[PDB]
């Protein structure tokens, strides 16, 4: 008998809910990110930026390595801070720029020590003494509280931003603004489904709202379009034209931007320009009975013009099919069977061709960032589509078998938020860590060429990077671990800046506290993403293996250790890792670590590159489904019917469910389903009259329907992707793959056959 | 007269023979010195005769095939005749049946020599007018040149198709009577396509288009287009040519026609206004620091464009002519624009070649205007695609042409051996005609003897024409007749096609050997032909039918086609390219000016090219082909420097002071490539210009001593 997801969920919720959590304490621990409290900073970063694995880091090598808990980071720089909370502060040292410690380099924070009058300082993170700086001098008062330190917000704050001096710029002059690139892929497939239209369309209407910061009047980001067909159609669309004019690049293979001037326009001068140009393309293509296309070279020429108005800028993708026209980058249709304990089923998650890895190099290199919107209907490589846009740092939107009477609303939502994400170009980001130890590994939607500087091309609120740390030398109890999470990035009113983050974490030499510093959630972000990038270099097999001996000796070393003497007959779990075993047994339930019946390799290396990105917020949800029963629901006031298990023991044939993951949103309804609700919330009379096929949202009625519909709201509303709603007839129907979302059930093996089989390695070892 | 026989023969069959007698034995003729060579005409202005509708008969032999003429022998009787080449017997077709020996029909008239057919070939093909525009220039030349392309669309036939490809960094395809929105197809240009590439590219099918469409219906579209035509975007850093991709662009041109209209009439018509600065076809570097091919930087070795990029339009050129089809250049700018690289295009094919300062200028506007010449029947001057066939009779042999033309390598019983010029054939494909267009055709020796032209061509109307002339000139036995021989001689003829078989001479590999070469026939025709006593070189005397001949030669050895030294390579590419497109009359001029004096005593005159005739109370016209230059002798200069022409007492030196200004009018309009003007008096910056047009033989020198070295020569 275990204590569940959903009973730790809860209890956390009612112990610290709604209240606010202030971090001032170092290696403090934060409440889990299922808890809807309060934060005030006041010391250390926010747990909405960064949470760790554990908040108390052993204090050596050989402690560490006898524990296997990870030490890591999951950092989310950019998240939205909440309405209720402090917005971040803008720091201001002057021509000199930021403050730094001359050997580190770290950035002034709350972990410098003042001393000798607040004539020098000296680092916490490696504990070198410099001098401050004539305009930055001040007074120490009665302990160095260097009186100021609650005025600065550099002094007294974990996060703030620096104002970047040009030193931080490429070539040393003040970057340029950017730029979205719209690209349509107008073949026949696009033509037809009625999407080329969608997207113009919509788009009329979009531009607008793209984001300006409150200080300028219009968004300084430039706007330009090209559409492509296996051979590539840029658009001129300068202020001064009554027409747009069209050139046609038809030597892919070395591809090339036909203008300079006239494709990047500020939208509100060349308004009816464009309006005229986008009334005009879907018309233009109408009888195009084009069928292959090419991808690669539109993704080369956007970057060669953001190149050419040396601007840093995103790429906006629309795309449908499997490119197969013979120009470089050209992907075969090939997958095979090659994916059980083969040891080449890497090859099946990497791309096809050495040319996308290096033109994701290309771009980064030029602070390029491709989305990618795709459309497939068959086969079409994920592998490679997607390689580009993630370690580009952008999106990718999949959108399988789309129609345009159903997911046309999925599709629109996706490209409005997308556009209007808060965002960030040329980052690179690079984590400082005090004496004792450093970030060794990094997984995200990001690009390394060396081992210190994380290269983000774009960054958004949405997206978040795990760094693992090791140890170098020793940590001291006295001193605590330190991280200084820094980001260099350039704004879009093209000012460089510097987000900084700061974490203070405690020590320890007693493994007990280790175990109660850790955070499940953290753990299980990491375990994921480590897993995950290991999917392109090992077997799966020896994957999983890793990962169940990994957790095994966790449990074992605390039972062997901190463990009050009790019978060999029980499984001793320390508080932090109640819910571990269960989550890790969803990780390996996974499709991205399990076998081809029934799931395409395109889902799987979908699945394998969404993950990466993820907050901790979206790996808890994604992995742990939330499902709400329905049918029971109050008629008002309450904010959700609480959560219930993941398994198929807690549906009810009277019911009606709700499950999400982030990414699929299931309304399920049982054959017995009480028909009351089934008018009101569908307006048919009968279970045996509703449509699985017709998945439009349901316009009447107000007695419940409405109170399903804010709940949906109340489940989409953090979530960044916006999910594809599937109705599910109880029984004889698909529910086939909705099952495949109850995580908790059979299917590998269950909850309760997973817990049996760590148990079994646990007493392997003994003592 | 042996005068009225010449200008007849001309006028009447486009020829004009070296000798109008020919030497019946092989070796005399080569002791003749000069060679048994026509300047032939294939389209002369003959509106006197009437063209006939039918086909032509064709001599039923297959190596012959030669056409029925007057020269052929007929039995009316029996309806038959004989090849007069091959001696063959062959019978008349079915409509034919009612011939007459007074109601014979037309070619078998001595009047008809030459005369025209009206084949039915099938296709009535349109005319196609590719213009390929250079964008890299000031908006005063390129607004300039978009107006000259607006009215030359005006006065094309509805029928006709035009194309517009643009340049610069890069070329552009315009796709045309796409309305609404302009697309067009964009190259780098840096890269050369093949036609076969570029078909797929443009998305094009095999053998109207999107690119190529009819006058009538494109027309306000286009001139649209043209008038909303600005110069090439991209900006030119300081101290830098801008990139012009003159190469590529052509190449795209050839291709374009190439894969849709192959082997019809078409012209590419391509306007530069710089050099190419971007290769293939490169002429010269992107850096203003380095200045342009010079002779004598192509001389010293120094100047490493030349090679490469010539070879690049030596092989568009050919791969033009292998389709039919012209390329004209129209170069103007205040420096060279590789003409020296490019003048095998207009060369091989029938090009025109025009250059000028700019192309907002009288000179070019005018020049490009005429191009589109309309005859009596309202269709252009030109002719297309044009194939010319040479028969002759067994005793001669054909060396080969000189001219604008290209060999088919057609073997054949008139082929000789050793050929001269484009030889080894006795056919060329002639891309582009004019009235004026003449060939160079050098004979063979090995009772009349025979040669036939025959021209097919496409005429402006679209219909397929052919034209054939037949002509013959008398056998002689040089052991008795050398009067006879030496009596038919065409001192003016002779001379033309002697310079053709220099200068061509003078650009492949052999150097300063021509002066050489050219004086050393010049004193064995006087040893042949010569009245004297060995040495008593006052003792030469030269017949009134030779004695201008060595006064040809001293002025051709002088000129700006074989002394380039002082020119432009671009000029001298220019200079040569009209000389051997030319007629009789015209080419003469150009190697020795024409000069007509002025003055108060007496009508106007010609003068002889000496300073003598120079004087102060004199007013002179000189008429060079390419420069028409007026001249005040210094006293009048002063009487015009005061004034007086104004007063109305002195009506008469008014009317001396325009006169010359009259005639100057005249030639400035009926001339084709429109000749610079000059007008300058004594002392004048510009006054050079006359005073120059008026072991080796000899150092330069005096026309008299010229004469002296040579005479003391001769009689040795
Ligand atoms: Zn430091
Ligand atoms: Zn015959």
């Amino acid at each position: 008998a275990m204590g569940s997801p959903i009973q730790v969920i809860e209890n956390d919720r009612a112990s610290r809910g709604g209240q606010v959590y202030a971090t001032n304490t170092r290696g403090q621990i934060p409440p889990l990110v299922t808890t809807d409290c309060m934060i005030q900073d006041q010391g250390n970063a926010s747990p909405r930026f960064i949470r760790c694995t554990t908040y108390c880091f052993p204090c050596t090598s050989d402690m560490a390595k006898q524990a296997q808990i990870p030490l890591a980071a999951v950092i989310k720089p950019f998240a939205t801070i909440p309405s209720n909370e402090s917005p971040l502060y803008l720091v201001n040292h002057g021509e000199s720029g930021p403050v730094r410690c001359n050997r580190c380099k770290a950035y002034m924070c709350p972990f410098m020590q003042f001393i000798e009058g607040g004539r020098r300082y000296q680092c916490g993170f490696c504990n070198c003494v410099n001098d401050v700086p004539p305009f930055y001098f001040q007074h120490l008062d009665h302990i160095g509280r260097r009186l100021d330190h609650y005025e600065k917000p550099e002094l007294s704050l974990g996060s703030y931003e620096y104002v970047a001096t040009l030193d931080y710029c490429r070539k040393s002059k003040p970057p340029n603004p950017p730029a979205f690139i719209f690209m349509i892929d107008v073949s026949y497939s696009n033509i037809k489904n009625g999407l080329v239209k969608l997207i113009c369309e919509e788009l009329k209407t979009m531009l607008e709202k793209i984001p300006k910061e409150e200080q300028e009047e219009t968004s300084a980001i430039r706007v330009g379009f090209i559409t492509y067909n296996k051979v590539l159609h840029f658009f001129n669309v300068k202020s001064n034209l009554a027409q747009p004019q069209m050139m046609v690049v038809t030597d892919v293979g070395e591809v090339f931007v036909p203008l300079l001037d006239g494709f990047l326009v500020n939208y509100q001068e060349s308004q009816s320009v464009i309006h005229n140009l986008l009334d005009q393309i879907p018309d233009m293509f109408a009888d195009s009975n084009e069928n292959e296309t090419v991808f690669a070279p539109v993704i080369q020429a956007g970057m060669e013009a953001l190149k050419a108005a040396d601007c840093p800028g995103k790429l906006f993708i629309f795309h449908s099919s499997l490119p197969t026209a013979e120009a470089p980058g050209k992907l075969k249709n090939r997958d095979d069977k090659k994916l059980v304990n083969t040891d080449k089923e890497k090859i099946l998650f990497q791309p096809q061709t050495n040319v996308y890895d290096s033109l994701a190099k290309d771009c980064v290199a030029h602070g390029c960032s491709v989305t990618l919107f795709l459309f497939p209907s068959q086969y079409v490589d994920v592998a490679s589509l997607g390689l580009v846009p993630q370690l580009t740092g952008g999106t990718l939107y999949k959108y399988n078998n789309f129609q345009m009477h159903l997911d046309r609303q999925q599709f629109l939502n996706d490209l409005r938020n997308d556009i209007e994400k808060k965002i960030g170009f040329d980052a690179i980001m690079r984590v400082r860590t005090s004496t004792g130890f450093r970030a060794t590994d990094f997984f995200g939607g990001i690009l390394m060429n060396n081992t210190t500087d994380v290269e983000m091309a774009a960054i958004d609120c949405d997206k978040a990077v795990t760094v693992e740390f090791k140890h170098d030398d020793k940590l001291s109890e006295d001193s605590g671990a330190l991280i200084q999470c820094a980001v260099l990035y350039t704004t879009i009113s093209g000012q460089r800046r510097l987000r900084i983050h700061n974490l203070g974490l405690n020590c320890s030499s007693q493994l007990a506290d280790l175990y109660k510093s850790c955070e499940t959630d953290a753990l299980i972000n990491f375990f994921a993403k480590s897993a995950f990038k290991a999917v392109l270099h090992q077997p799966l097999k020896v994957i999983r293996e890793i990962l169940v001996n990994q957790t095994a000796h966790m449990l074992a070393c605390y039972r062997k250790n901190c463990a009050s003497p009790s019978a060999a007959s029980q499984l001793i779990l320390p508080d932090s890792m109640k819910v571990l075993p269960v989550y890790m047994n969803c990780l390996l339930k996974n499709c991205v670590l399990l076998s081809r019946p029934e799931i395409s390799t395109d889902e799987r290396a979908y699945q394998r590159q969404l993950v990466m990105t993820m907050g901790v917020a979206d790996s808890q949800l994604f992995f742990y489904p939330q499902l709400l029963p329905i049918h029971t629901l109050d008629v008002k006031s309450t904010m959700l019917p609480a959560a219930v298990r993941c398994s198929e023991s807690r549906l009810s044939e009277e019911g009606i469910f709700l499950l999400a993951n982030g990414l699929h949103m299931f309304l399920w309804l049982g054959v017995s389903s009480p028909p009351e609700l089934i008018q009101g919330i569908f307006n048919v009379p009968s279970f045996a009259h509703i449509n699985t096929d017709m998945t439009l949202l349901p316009e009447v009625g107000n007695p419940y329907s409405q109170q399903l519909r804010m709940i949906m709201g109340i489940i989409q509303q953090k979530r960044p992707y916006s999910m594809k709603l599937t109705i599910v007839k109880q029984r004889e129907q698909p529910e086939m793959v909705f099952r495949q979302f109850l995580v908790e059930d059979k299917g590998g093996s269950s909850y309760v056959d997973f817990l049996c089989c760590v148990h079994k390695e646990i007493c392997q070892l003994l003592n | 007269t042996y005068l009225e026989f010449i200008q007849q023969n001309e006028e009447r069959d486009g020829v004009r023979f070296s000798w109008n007698v020919w030497p019946s034995s092989r070796l005399e003729a080569t002791r003749m010195v000069v060679p048994v060579a026509a300047l032939f005409t294939p389209l002369k202005e003959r509106p006197d005769l009437p063209p006939i509708q039918y086909e032509p008969v064709l001599c039923s032999r297959t190596t012959c095939r030669a056409v029925l003429n007057p020269l052929c022998q007929v039995d009316y009787r029996a309806k038959l005749w004989a090849c007069n080449f091959c001696y063959q017997r062959n019978q008349f077709p079915p409509s034919y049946a009612g011939i007459s020996e007074l109601n014979q029909p037309a070619e078998l008239l001595p009047q008809f020599s030459s005369i025209e057919y009206v084949v039915l070939r099938g296709p009535q093909m349109p005319l196609i007018f590719l213009y390929v525009v250079d964008t890299c220039m000031e908006d005063e030349d390129l607004q300039a040149l978009k107006e000259s392309m607006q009215m030359s669309l005006s006065l094309l036939p509805p029928t006709a198709l035009v194309g517009l490809i643009t340049f610069g960094r890069m070329v552009q395809v315009h796709e045309l009577g796409c309305e609404g929105i302009s697309k067009s197809y964009v190259f780098r240009g840096t890269k050369d396509l093949s036609a076969k590439q570029l078909q797929e590219m443009l998305g094009l099918s095999k053998v109207s288009n999107r690119f190529l469409q009819p006058v009538q219906k494109i027309d306000m579209n286009l001139t649209d287009l043209l008038g909303e035509l600005q110069r090439d975007p991209w900006p030119v850093p300081q101290g830098k040519r801008p990139l012009r991709s003159s190469g590529v662009a052509l190449s795209i041109a050839v291709g374009l026609l190439e894969c849709t209209f192959p082997n019809t009439g078409a012209r590419i018509m391509m306007f530069i206004g710089g050099p190419a600065t971007q290769g293939p076809g490169m002429v010269v570097g992107d850096e203003l620091k380095t200045p342009i091919r010079s002779w004598h930087d192509i001389d010293k070795d120094n100047a490493k464009y030349v090679k490469k990029g010539t070879k690049h339009f030596e092989a568009l050129a050919n791969r033009a002519a292998t389709t039919g089809h012209v390329i004209d250049i129209y170069a103007c700018a205040l420096d060279q624009t590789g003409l020296l690289e490019m003048k095998c295009c207009p060369n091989l094919t029938g090009g025109y070649m025009v250059m000028g300062d700019s192309f907002n200028t009288s000179l070019f506007k005018q020049t490009f205007q005429r191009v589109f010449t309309k005859d009596m029947h309202g269709q252009f001057k030109m002719g297309f695609g044009g194939t010319l066939e040479i028969k002759t009779s067994r005793e001669i042999k054909i060396s080969g042409a000189i001219g604008p033309c290209v060999s088919l390598n057609s073997k054949g019983p008139c082929v000789s051996e050793n050929e001269i010029g484009t030889g080894g054939t006795c056919q060329w494909k002639i891309c582009g005609l004019s009235p004026t267009t003449t060939l160079a055709i050098y004979f063979e020796v090995v009772g009349r003897g025979a040669i036939q032209f025959v021209t097919q061509y496409q005429h402006s109307s679209g219909q397929r024409r052919i034209r054939v002339t037949t002509i013959a000139r008398n056998w002689a036995d040089a052991q008795t007749q050398i009067q006879n021989i030496a009596a038919s001689f065409d001192q003016e003829a002779a001379a033309i096609l002697m310079a053709r078989l220099a200068i061509y001479r003078a650009e492949t590999e052999e150097g300063p050997d021509v002066l050489r070469w050219l004086d050393r026939q010049l004193i064995r025709l006087c040893q042949k032909f010569g009245e004297y006593h060995k040495d008593d070189p006052s003792s030469f005397r030269f017949s009134e039918t030779f004695s201008l001949y060595p006064q040809f030669m001293f002025h051709l050895r002088r000129s700006s086609f074989l002394q380039v030294f002082n020119n432009s390579p671009d000029e001298s590419s220019y200079y040569r390219h009209h000389f051997m497109r030319q007629d009789l009359t015209q080419s003469l001029i150009m190697i020795q000016p024409i000069l007509y004096a002025y003055s108060f005593s007496g009508p106007p005159e010609p003068v002889l090219l000496d300073s003598s005739s120079i004087l102060a109370d004199r007013i002179l016209l000189m008429d060079t082909f390419f420069q028409i230059l007026i001249y005040h002798g210094e006293t009048i200069a002063q009487w015009r420097k005061s004034g007086y022409q104004d007063m109305p007492e002195y009506e008469n030196f008014r009317h001396l002071l325009q006169a010359p200004v009259d005639d100057a009018q005249e030639i400035l309009h009926s001339r084709f490539p429109m000749p610079r003007y000059i007008d300058t008096e004594h002392g004048g910056s510009q006054a050079r210009f006359l005073l120059s047009k008026v072991p080796i033989l000899t150092d330069d020198v005096s026309l008299q001593v010229f004469m002296d070295h040579l005479k003391k020569l001769a009689v040795s």
